[PDB]
RNA sequence: CUUUAAUGUUUGAUGUUCUAACGUUGACCCGUAAUCCGGGUUGCGGACAGUGUCUGGUGGGUAGUUUGACUGGGGCGGUCUCCUCCUAAAGAGUAACGGAGGAGCACGAAGGUUGGCUAAUCCUGGUCGGACAUCAGGAGGUUAGUGCAAUGGCAUAAGCCAGCUUGACUGCGAGCGUGACGGCGCGAGCAGGUGCGAAAGCAGGUCAUAGUGAUCCGGUGGUUCUGAAUGGAAGGGCCAUC
RNA sequence: GUUUAUUAAAAACACAGCACUGUGCAAACACGAAAGUGGACGUAUACGGUGUGACGCCUGCCCGGUGCCGGGAGGUUAAU
RNA sequence: AGGACCGAACCGACUAAUGUUGAAAAAUUAGCGGAUGACUUGUGGCUGGGGGUGAAAGGCCAAUCAAACCGGGAGAUAGCU
RNA sequence: UUUUGUAUAAUGGGUCAGCGACUUAUAUUCUGUAGCAAGGUUAACCGAAUAGGGGAGCCGAAGGGAAACCGAGUCUUAACU
């Protein structure tokens, strides 16, 4: 899609090669925290006193949903 | 899945379609069959539209 | 009409239809009806004040559900085509 | 242990109309899955090779054929 | 108190001349696509209530 | 008409000033024999502050509530809908956290019809060539093939080629099958219009069984069926569809 | 020194001492639908919140995360 | 001089026995800690229920406290006995 | 009483006497009986007031269709064997 970014062309430049880059630190923000959810799951998960709220971080995984990364066409 | 939906909308001025289905990565153009129109009771061209 | 918690008839099926407000101001009228108003003129001002029809009522229609005897005139009315015959087989008139 | 339990409705084959019974016309004589039973005089054949009546008699199965396959048929008595 | 008609069954049901109820045919709504049309066109007329749920249509409707 | 300057002309933005709204929990006088309150004089701030309606942000400070079931106790793991085989005791059906596998599609041709055709695997002979490519004979017989898992089927081929095409069509439907119901499935034949074939005829999708979700709410198109005094219209209804 | 009156008196709480942080006074903060009160008839050597807890030797690296503070150029953004 | 020392009144409650339908709905007996201080006590006031007060135990708020007592909604609801 | 099952060592009851749990109102449907019968019946109210007036109105004798509309037919369909 296009995006409307005011500015010449080298004003553009920062914002659309920094805009991407905050996207793949948020993106990795998610994929380091599911990654930290899932220390707890799969240790405390059998455990009859810890399993209430293993489930309660096993169901939390399921609505990170990390937004998707296309390629750029400028290859 | 990759198989999203159309309808053909008739040819003789009527508002008639039939709904079908159509894989457009492979085949990009559009369909035409004579189909039957009961509006007016004839056979005729079903160009594709939506 | 609850099934323990599945979905219930009058829930599962579409609902259908309108209700229309001409219906309600339209009446039949039954062929043997005739004999019962006056001197033999049949309208809704005089089917209405033979308690007939009803005082809102405002398109009656005469169908074919008795048998007329009396030559009643029919001044202004929807009759039928099977009960027309057997009011003029009466010796009846119907206008408009 | 586990990785099963999994099955499907049963589809409720099988001959319908027995060899002598007297039938009506489009009654289902044989549901089947393949071509088990051929349709013979008098009977049709449907998509999924439902074998149904086409006049009213008595059915009859026979084993006609080069091949020994079996078929049904209808005789108007 | 009089009683009260259930309002969401008086408006899928219809009564006959004979005691029976007419209904609309479910499966005629959306994702029409996927469907034959024999058995869309066979679900177009009305039908009748089962004989197994006429009894808990009379309830809900005491008055039509 | 274009572009332009000057006056006025109505408005917006900013910056300095001003007193007159407003504030004063600065000072003095009176009600008054009263560190409250009101009035008066004055000084300092001054259209800022603050309050009312509307609005964006923040808000476990506070309040209402939710947080599934089966289960060889409960938790974890597994499962929840559909298809194929066995258990299933030679009609139908039949359970377990019993034994094994699949689906959430695909195809405008991989559908219809007319014409034609028949495989796997082996032997022998033959340039590259080889255990195994392509070819010529013989044995064999469907041990091959089927868009997709398994079962049943298929030579009249449902498997393999080519020509023409859109019946993958509209309104119906005698009579059956299977479900507690919602529903799902098979169907000769009738009416109107097509395709293939000389014609008899075949064609209402695909060898069959998985490839799918009701109602409410709303979107698009058609259609006077209705249209809250009347003519319209908005909004409903019906048909197709998301 | 205080604490679970009535199964726990303790290593828990408090404490003097230390640090950060807020507050220029109609102070911050609290009880109040508001007027008003406490803070205080106190004025930053004062007052509130938080943590540690005499005294001695000390208190190392990390500002990426979440808070808090400052910036105003640019993007997005409500009522009107 | 001292939140100093030993120790009666006074304030508490560390150990053991008895008591447990008790003399007592937490006491008696023998020992025990503080006892000029952040002490103790008499009389009268003030703070009240999602509130008070709390040297902080969810403690105390009339033998009742993870939300007092009385009356009302009220014959709340109870797929449970 | 609750259960697949109780002498059960599963629940309840120390005994007597008195009290103690499917009712009332208005609607709807079915059966019995009584009245009238293609008709049946009033409500409020008036009333020297269990009489008599009151037929506003309700149910039934006609159904089909979403609806206009048609009518012993009607809907679907261009039309139905
Ligand atoms: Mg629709
Ligand atoms: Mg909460
Ligand atoms: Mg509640
Ligand atoms: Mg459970
Ligand atoms: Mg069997
Ligand atoms: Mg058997
Ligand atoms: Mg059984
Ligand atoms: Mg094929
Ligand atoms: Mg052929
Ligand atoms: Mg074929
Ligand atoms: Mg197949
Ligand atoms: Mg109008
Ligand atoms: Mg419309
Ligand atoms: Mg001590
Ligand atoms: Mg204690
Ligand atoms: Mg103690
Ligand atoms: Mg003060
Ligand atoms: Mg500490
Ligand atoms: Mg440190
Ligand atoms: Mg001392
Ligand atoms: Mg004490
Ligand atoms: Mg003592
Ligand atoms: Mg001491
Ligand atoms: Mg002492
Ligand atoms: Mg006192
Ligand atoms: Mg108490
Ligand atoms: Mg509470
Ligand atoms: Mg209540
Ligand atoms: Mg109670
Ligand atoms: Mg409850
Ligand atoms: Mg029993
Ligand atoms: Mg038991
Ligand atoms: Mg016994
Ligand atoms: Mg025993
Ligand atoms: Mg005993
Ligand atoms: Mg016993
Ligand atoms: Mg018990
Ligand atoms: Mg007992
Ligand atoms: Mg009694
Ligand atoms: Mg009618």
């Amino acid at each position: 899609e296009l995006r409307v970014y005011p500015g010449n062309y080298d004003e553009y430049m920062t914002a659309a090669t920094q805009a991407r880059e905050r996207l793949l630190a948020d993106n990795a923000k998610k994929k380091a925290q599911i990654a930290e959810l899932q220390s707890f799951v799969s240790r405390f998960s059998a455990n009859a006193s810890k399993s209430r709220q293993a489930t309660s971080r096993a169901r939390q995984i399921d609505k990170i949903k990390l937004e998707e990364v296309k390629a750029s066409s400028r290859q | 899945g990759i198989r999203e939906k159309i309808k053909l909308v008739s040819s003789a001025g009527t508002g008639h379609f039939y709904t079908t289905t159509k894989n457009k990565r492979t085949k990009p153009e559009k369909l035409e069959l004579k189909k039957f129109d009961p509006v007016v009771r004839q056979h005729v061209i079903y160009k594709e539209a939506k | 009409g609850f099934e323990g918690g599945q979905m219930p008839l009058y829930r599962r099926l579409p609902k259908f239809g309108f209700t229309s407000r001409k219906a309600a101001i339209t009446a039949e009228i039954r062929l043997s009806d005739l004999a019962k108003v006056e001197g033999g003129v049949v309208d809704l001002n005089t089917l209405k004040a033979a308690n007939i029809i009803g005082i809102q009522i405002e398109f009656a229609k005469v169908i074919l559900a008795g048998e007329v005897t009396t030559p009643v005139t029919v001044r202004g009315l929807r009759v039928t085509k099977g009960a027309r015959a057997a009011i003029e087989a009466a010796g009846g008139k119907i206008e408009e | 242990s586990t990785r099963n339990g999994r099955d499907s409705e049963a589809k409720r084959l099988g001959v319908k109309r027995f060899g002598g019974e007297s039938v009506l016309a489009g009654s289902i004589i044989v549901r089947q899955r393949g071509t088990k039973f051929h349709a013979g005089a008098n009977v049709g054949c449907g998509r999924d090779h439902t074998l149904f009546a086409k006049a009213d008699g008595k059915v009859k199965f026979e084993v006609k054929g080069p091949k020994n396959r079996k078929f049904i048929s209808i005789e108007a008595e | 108190p009089k009683i009260k008609t259930v309002r969401g069954a008086a408006k899928r049901f219809k009564k006959t001349g004979k005691g029976g109820f007419k209904h609309k045919h479910a499966n005629l709504r959306h994702i029409l696509t996927k469907k034959a049309t024999k058995r869309k066109r066979h679900l177009r007329p009305k039908a009748m209530v089962s004989k197994g749920d006429l009894g808990l249509v009379i309830a809900c409707l005491p008055y039509a």
